[PDB]
């Protein structure tokens, strides 16, 4: 389109930022990827939220049902219930698109974690880029806060259990402020007439602006600080090997966007999530006896669970037991965002890093991730107490118990037996430096001796025996099948050969393409 | 340069963009050099059919849609059945029509666009000395050209209006 | 503050020479390398699997919104009407009588109350509404409802003259 | 704070960019704020609405009232009357902020009329800016529409009134669609149990969203396509002359805020806007005299008062008379985005122009607004019928003929008087060009006769008179005073006297310093 793109050009002339953004290079390791999954899950999360707006009634006035589903005509509800009802039963395609944002949610949240655990472990989070690990912490927490909020809105029993039970009664045991807080919040005592409409502001507007710019400054502080990079052939401090944007990286991109849009369209389709209608609507007299919050909070849960009562009543006062949950969970937060000045402190390196470390050459910091997953893990396990002492047969005490010691035996175990893998790990990648890589074969040596007949990676001595090569932080060879030894199978399609030319022809040239990019990666 | 730089064709163009931007492209390889095959032929008709699966199945879901059975109709006289299977029929449809189509473009991709790599220049660190003394020089003649350093009455009495306003 | 006057170099207009010509390459050789001009099939395949995506998409998007103006839902001595032809003020089984209430203002028993021909004089105008005695004063909440749905209907006022 | 500006220098040296946006360089005319009073005015709404929105109900179930305002104690209404009645009387502060955010909208609709009359009338929207003039027509339509489903949304006696009437009652008359889109917007008949929720959603989050989309991309292109300018001295269609940003336009443009803050406090303070508890809860059986929608939908309202019933009935169906106000507007909202084509097009001058024009310059254009603005003014008095006739004692039927015979016969006399006014200041400037500026002083030259002593403003020529300058699209001077003439007032400070050579050194300092500027400025 000639005309259009030179009349752009006069009265814009970009030609040149365009050029500067369409040669970028951006490195491919399938471990960088979990940040555009959380990214799509959010689109979509915005995109069905704002569908679902369009019916939802935020009100906690009480009226009669009187709808479609029949086992509930005639009970008296809240207007926000009722709402939600015939989203489900009387709008064509609704119940999908929530069970759609649902899922969604869930994704964001385990796909925001993954990201964290490869952040953490592979150690992107030094010199250059503290704060914008800052930023992803604080994009956490308002994303499990968000999540709480969103589905405590169709107010049905369990969401009100789990609003009356954490928000009312943990906000209500503060040691001073307490009972001011409550009050400020929910406009009185607990079941108010505010609260609903409120959340449902909360929700729908606050929090996703807020995540919007924080997400628009993480990705724009990634693009200007270039990506890093595993050490490798090519790589250095100084440089991105990769591939450039303008043909192949939207293209990649785009494709991981249509196939995560298929997986949440898929499970959202066939798996059945929050059914509120075989629910109530919420009523202070009556309970169920699973009370469990989606499994982002099932740790904030778990640690109320197998928390032992301790109190404190002193001259006309009174310090609950959950008050302990409080501080444990502002704990987590702050130590959560502060790690990396401590570990600069701690190790006193205070270098420009952009090469990534591989987890194994790392073992302490290792070893306290694997002890926070495992604490993170009992937390969470702790908090399905009755379904695992239902379903698999175990008394429910002794459950609650052996979260409750497991919370400070499992930790140090994690620690001691990641630190001696991680070593181990080191040696099995020394040992291979050393000598050559182990084929597998044996051979007998007229005078009965077995040898087992290695493959050198380098260059040999005068006697046959290979020379110990360095370690330079790249992972090794340690199967004989992934270097090229057993390959080129025929060229048919599956049942019918191809002629003998093409196979031959198609053999060499695929040789010599891989020969010559090998070369020339190596020689710059 | 100059005004010759036409009559240059299109392989020294795209490395003097490369070289202006610091990129410098090494090994840019075809994936077929030989012409026609079999091979060729089937890889296409493959990357096509889930294409073709795609886009059936989209209009499978929009049919679906508007002629399924969607009403509320659970009882225990007349068991539905129908009603029970009308969202698991719209995912079904919907997610399956959109992974195919995220399939074959991951196919297209990893079998006929071109291999490559590529190296950035990272020129990371402090700015150059111009421009830190430069914006420095600037920012401080800004400030001390005010002679606000000097009006110390001045000063505090907006600290303190701006303080008690807040 | 010191007075000062400045001068910016605009430097407007189409880009150099150079510029264009290497974006414009780099674009043209990303396109041609991918060889996707020389392959109908593909290219034809994936423009339909797209727009029947997308269409269906968008239908699916916009599908529980609309409704049909026309269907009989409103139940009447002929059978079932649409909303837009019924008043209020049209019988329900053939020979039912409607008063033409009047409003109080006050909520002790009655919202609605008849009336008779000699409480008006020549130069007055009132307000109706439909009563249906069947519908009671406004005590219980069953009535309580069907009254304030009586009041708020946007065809059931009258005026009488 | 050298070591936390050097850290952020090694994490980030921008230290090149900063420096490419501290000299920016941009021009100074009064008239180059009307927009910044629209983007304040913007951003104190969004202030004003996230304080608001922590206490609206958006319901319309009905409740009994039962509050602290005592006329309508046992009245029974919705819940949106209830929750703004509680902002009004059981917030501390709540009246204010309201009152706040009804003149801030107020402002916002204003100042951007005001802009558009400046950027029509200067030519600012030619070659290089006819798409930022397209996204500028695009946020004054959305401004209308948000500012009409805000003040719907508490819904009482007026509100309900035109939601009635202009939404249902306009919407249901299309031709084929008609009916449809009224039950796909309201769910069903016009009273309905959606309404105000969907309003409420559309009002805080789906609107506000594009209108910020759109400020963001509007300002990119004023910052990356730099200001236009008029002619004068030192100007060309090459340069911009003007101030940096780094000490003085920073610091005015900041006043400026602060100063709008403040009379927009003041007169939400002190002036009283949509008193709702005078009027109502909507109730579809009583209405009263006045109506009328905020002055900028007074033109829609006004052009369906003044619109003759013209109606259509033809084989089973009817072509209702508000068809009629629906294609004027339709026609109204297309023509004012497609104006810089339809200019280009009649005048065929396709060039870059980065100088502005005076408006009396260019007649033709001036008289076509002139004419404009003197319809919208005929439409926007033809909507307070009622207020006029009964203030102004004169009949009705007399103003609804009075507007519909303007509606004919004013743009044209408009264009008329405007088309000769502009030539006549063409020929006034011409005038004082040709000859010097008049002084005022009369003298009688021995032989009777009086001459009026012009004062010449370029060389003069062997008997004295002046030699005719040529224009170049600047202001000239007309009183003798704006030239310095008579000026140097004493230097005290009101009524004490300060010393001579204090008085001597600081005129003359500020003699010799004006003339360096001017100096300055001619050579460049
Ligand atoms: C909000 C919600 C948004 C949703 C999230 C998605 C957005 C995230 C952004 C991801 C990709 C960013 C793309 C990008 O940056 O390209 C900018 C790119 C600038 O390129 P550049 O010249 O290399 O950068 C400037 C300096 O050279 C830079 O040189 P440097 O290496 O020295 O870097 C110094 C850097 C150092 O400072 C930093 O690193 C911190 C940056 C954080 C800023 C806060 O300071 C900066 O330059 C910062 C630039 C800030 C601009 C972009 C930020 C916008 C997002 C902000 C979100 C809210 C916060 O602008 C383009 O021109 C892109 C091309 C598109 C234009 C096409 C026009 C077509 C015609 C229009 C038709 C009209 C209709
Ligand atoms: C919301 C708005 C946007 C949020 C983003 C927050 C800004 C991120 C910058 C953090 C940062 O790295 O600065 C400290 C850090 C201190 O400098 P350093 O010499 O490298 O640190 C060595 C010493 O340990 C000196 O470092 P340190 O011991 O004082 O730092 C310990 C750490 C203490 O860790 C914390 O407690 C984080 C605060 C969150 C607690 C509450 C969480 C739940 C809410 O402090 C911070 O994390 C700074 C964050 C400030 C509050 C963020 C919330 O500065 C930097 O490394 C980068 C320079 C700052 C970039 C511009 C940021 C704009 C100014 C903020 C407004
Ligand atoms: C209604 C109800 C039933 C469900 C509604 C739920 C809702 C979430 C619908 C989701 C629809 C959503 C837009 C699906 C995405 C479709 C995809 C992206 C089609 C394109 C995939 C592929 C075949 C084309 C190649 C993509 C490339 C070439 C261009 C597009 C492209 C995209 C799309 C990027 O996101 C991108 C991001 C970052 C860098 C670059 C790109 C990029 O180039
Ligand atoms: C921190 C957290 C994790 C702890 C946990 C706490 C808790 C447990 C979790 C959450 C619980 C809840 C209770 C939290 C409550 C959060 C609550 C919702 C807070 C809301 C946030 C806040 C109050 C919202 C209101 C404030 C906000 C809306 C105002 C910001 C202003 C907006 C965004 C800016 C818009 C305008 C913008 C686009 C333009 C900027 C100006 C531009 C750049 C310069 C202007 C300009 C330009 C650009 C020209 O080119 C120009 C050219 C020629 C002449 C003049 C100009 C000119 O003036
Ligand atoms: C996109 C277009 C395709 C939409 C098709 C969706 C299928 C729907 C369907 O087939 O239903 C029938 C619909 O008949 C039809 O042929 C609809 C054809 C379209 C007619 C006119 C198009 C509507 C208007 C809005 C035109 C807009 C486009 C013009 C541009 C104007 C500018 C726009 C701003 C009516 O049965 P109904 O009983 O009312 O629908 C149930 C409910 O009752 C029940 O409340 C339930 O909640 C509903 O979900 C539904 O189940
Ligand atoms: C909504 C939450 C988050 C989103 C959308 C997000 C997204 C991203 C994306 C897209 C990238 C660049 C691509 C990649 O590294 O794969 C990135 C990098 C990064 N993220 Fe996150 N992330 C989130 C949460 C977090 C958390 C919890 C942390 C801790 C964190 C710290 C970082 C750091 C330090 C980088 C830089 C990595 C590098 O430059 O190699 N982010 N994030
Ligand atoms: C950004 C992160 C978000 C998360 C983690 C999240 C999470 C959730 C969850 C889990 C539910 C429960 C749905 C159900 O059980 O049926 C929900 C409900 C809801 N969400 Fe979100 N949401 C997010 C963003 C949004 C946004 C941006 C909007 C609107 C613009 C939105 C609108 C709604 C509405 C209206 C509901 C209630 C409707 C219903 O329950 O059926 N959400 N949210
Ligand atoms: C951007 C342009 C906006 C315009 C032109 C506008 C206009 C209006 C107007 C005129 C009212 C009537 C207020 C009254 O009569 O008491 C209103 C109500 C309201 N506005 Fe806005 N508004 C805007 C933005 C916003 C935003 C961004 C928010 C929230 C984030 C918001 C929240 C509200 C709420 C909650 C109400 C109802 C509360 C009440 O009526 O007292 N508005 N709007
Ligand atoms: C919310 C609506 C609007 C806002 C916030 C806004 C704001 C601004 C601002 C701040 C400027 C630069 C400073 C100035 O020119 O005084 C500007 C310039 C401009 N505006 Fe608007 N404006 C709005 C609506 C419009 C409309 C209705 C039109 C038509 C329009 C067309 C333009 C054009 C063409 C310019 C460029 C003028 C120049 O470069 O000299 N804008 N606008
Ligand atoms: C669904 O079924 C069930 C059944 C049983 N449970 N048991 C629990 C614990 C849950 C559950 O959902 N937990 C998630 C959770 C936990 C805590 C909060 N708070 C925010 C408010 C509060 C607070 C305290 C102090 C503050 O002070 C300061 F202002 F920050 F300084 C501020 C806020 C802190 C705790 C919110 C959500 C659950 C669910
Ligand atoms: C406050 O007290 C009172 C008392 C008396 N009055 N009298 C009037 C007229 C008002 C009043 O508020 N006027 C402002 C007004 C006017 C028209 C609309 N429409 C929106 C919907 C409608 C429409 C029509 C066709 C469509 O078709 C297609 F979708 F475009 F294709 C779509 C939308 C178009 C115009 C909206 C606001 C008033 C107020």
């Amino acid at each position: 389109l000639a005309r259009q793109a030179e009349d752009i050009d006069t009265r814009y002339h970009p030609s040149a930022a365009l050029r500067r953004q369409l040669n970028k290079v951006f490195p491919t390791h399938w471990s960088f990827l979990l940040g555009e999954i959380a990214l799509y899950s959010f689109v979509v999360l915005l995109i069905t939220g704002v569908y679902l707006t369009l019916f939802f009634d935020p009100s906690m006035v009480d009226v009669t049902y009187n709808g479609v589903y029949q086992p509930l005509r005639g009970v008296e509800m809240s207007r926000a219930y009722q709402s939600a009802l015939d989203i489900s039963f009387e709008v064509r395609g609704g119940l999908f698109v929530r069970q759609i944002h649902h899922w969604a949610a869930l994704m964001f949240a385990a796909a925001i974690m993954v990201h964290l655990a490869r952040i953490f472990f592979t150690g992107a989070f030094r010199r250059p880029r503290e704060t914008n690990w800052v930023i992803g912490s604080l994009l956490l927490i308002l994303a499990m806060f968000e999540g709480y909020f969103g589905y405590s809105l169709p107010d049905d029993l369990l969401s009100g259990l789990g609003l009356r039970a954490a928000l009312s009664s943990i906000t209500l045991g503060m040691p001073v402020i307490g009972t001011w807080l409550h009050w400020a919040l929910f406009g009185g005592d607990f079941p108010g007439t505010i609260l609903i409409p409120r959340l449902y502001a909360l929700h729908i507007l606050l929090l996703p602006g807020i995540i919007l710019a924080l997400i628009g400054l993480h990705l724009a502080l990634v693009w200007f600080q270039k990506h890093t990079q595993f050490p490798g052939p090519g790589r250095t401090e100084h440089n991105v090997v990769g591939v450039r944007v303008m043909p192949v990286f939207a293209f990649k991109s785009g494709a991981f966007f249509a196939a995560i849009v298929g997986v949440l369209g898929l499970m959202g389709g066939l798996l059945q999530i929050n059914p509120i209608w075989n629910l109530g609507p919420y009523k202070p007299s009556q309970v169920s006896a699973g009370s469990q919050p989606d499994f982002y909070m099932m740790w904030t849960e778990g640690l109320a669970r197998i928390w032992p009562p301790w109190e404190f009543y002193f001259w006309h006062h009174t310090i609950p037991a959950p008050v302990w949950v409080a501080v444990i969970m502002g704990l987590v937060f702050v130590l959560l965002p502060a790690y990396p000045f401590l570990e600069k402190r701690f190790t006193g390196d205070y270098a420009h890093h952009n090469l990534l470390q591989r987890p194994r050459d790392v073992p302490v910091r290792t070893a306290i991730g694997a002890m926070a997953i495992a604490f993170y893990m009992v937390l969470t396990l702790a908090a399905m107490n009755d379904i695992i002492a239902l379903k698999f047969h175990i008394s429910l005490n002794a459950t609650t118990w052996i979260g409750r010691i497991g919370m400070v035996i499992l930790p140090p175990f994690v620690y001691f037996i990641t630190y001696r893998w991680c070593i181990g790990l080191q040696r099995s990648d020394r040992s291979v430096l050393e000598h050559g890589v182990e084929t597998g074969i044996i051979k007998r040596l007229p005078h009965g001796a077995y040898i087992e007949l290695h493959q050198p990676l380098g260059p040999v001595d005068e006697h046959g025996h290979p020379i110990p090569l360095q370690y330079q932080g790249a992972p090794l060879p340690k199967r004989m099948n992934k270097l090229g030894s057993a390959g080129s199978p025929g060229s048919g399609s599956f049942l019918f050969a191809d002629s003998a030319a093409e196979d031959a022809a198609l053999r060499e040239a695929g040789h010599a393409a891989e020969q010559r990019a090998l070369a020339a990666l190596r020689e710059h | 340069d100059e005004a010759a730089l036409a009559a240059m064709s299109n392989q020294e163009l795209l490395a003097l963009g490369g070289k202006l931007d610091g990129v410098r492209i090494a090994y840019k390889e075809p994936r077929w050099p030989v012409e026609g095959t079999k091979a060729e032929k089937r890889a296409e008709r493959s990357v096509a059919v889930w294409l073709l699966l795609g886009g059936v199945f989209g209009l499978a879901l929009l049919l679906i849609f508007l002629f399924w059975p969607w009403e509320f109709k659970a009882a225990d006289g007349e068991s539905d059945f129908i009603y029970s299977l009308t969202t698991p029929l719209y995912g079904l449809t919907f997610g399956l029509s959109i992974l195919s189509i995220a399939i074959g473009a991951v196919l297209y991709q990893k079998r006929f666009i071109p291999e490559e790599i590529s190296i950035q220049e990272r020129h990371d660190g402090a700015s150059r000395e111009i421009d830190r003394k430069t914006v420095v020089a600037n920012l401080t003649d800004a400030f001390e050209g005010s002679t606000i350093r000097r009006r110390k009455l001045i000063g505090l009495s907006f600290g303190v209006g701006m303080g008690a306003f807040g | 503050i010191p007075e000062e006057i400045s001068i910016q170099e605009r430097h407007d207009g189409a880009s150099r020479e150079i510029d264009r010509k290497t974006v414009v390459a780099n674009l043209t050789d990303a396109f041609e390398g991918s060889t996707i001009r020389r392959r109908k099939l593909i290219g034809l395949s994936f423009g339909v699997g797209m727009g029947a995506f997308g269409l269906g998409t968008l239908v699916a998007f916009a599908g529980g919104l609309i409704k049909n103006p026309w269907k009989p839902v409103v139940p009447t001595a002929e059978g079932k009407k649409a909303v837009l032809w019924t008043s209020g003020w049209t019988p329900r089984y053939q020979g039912e009588t409607i008063y033409l209430a009047r409003a109080t203002g006050t909520e002790d028993g009655p919202p609605f109350i008849k009336m008779r021909p000699e409480d008006m004089d020549a130069g007055g105008m009132e307000t109706v509404f439909p009563w249906r005695e069947s519908d009671g004063d406004g005590t219980t909440v069953e009535s309580h409802h069907k009254l304030q749905e009586i009041a708020m209907g946007i065809r059931n006022p009258v005026m009488l003259i």
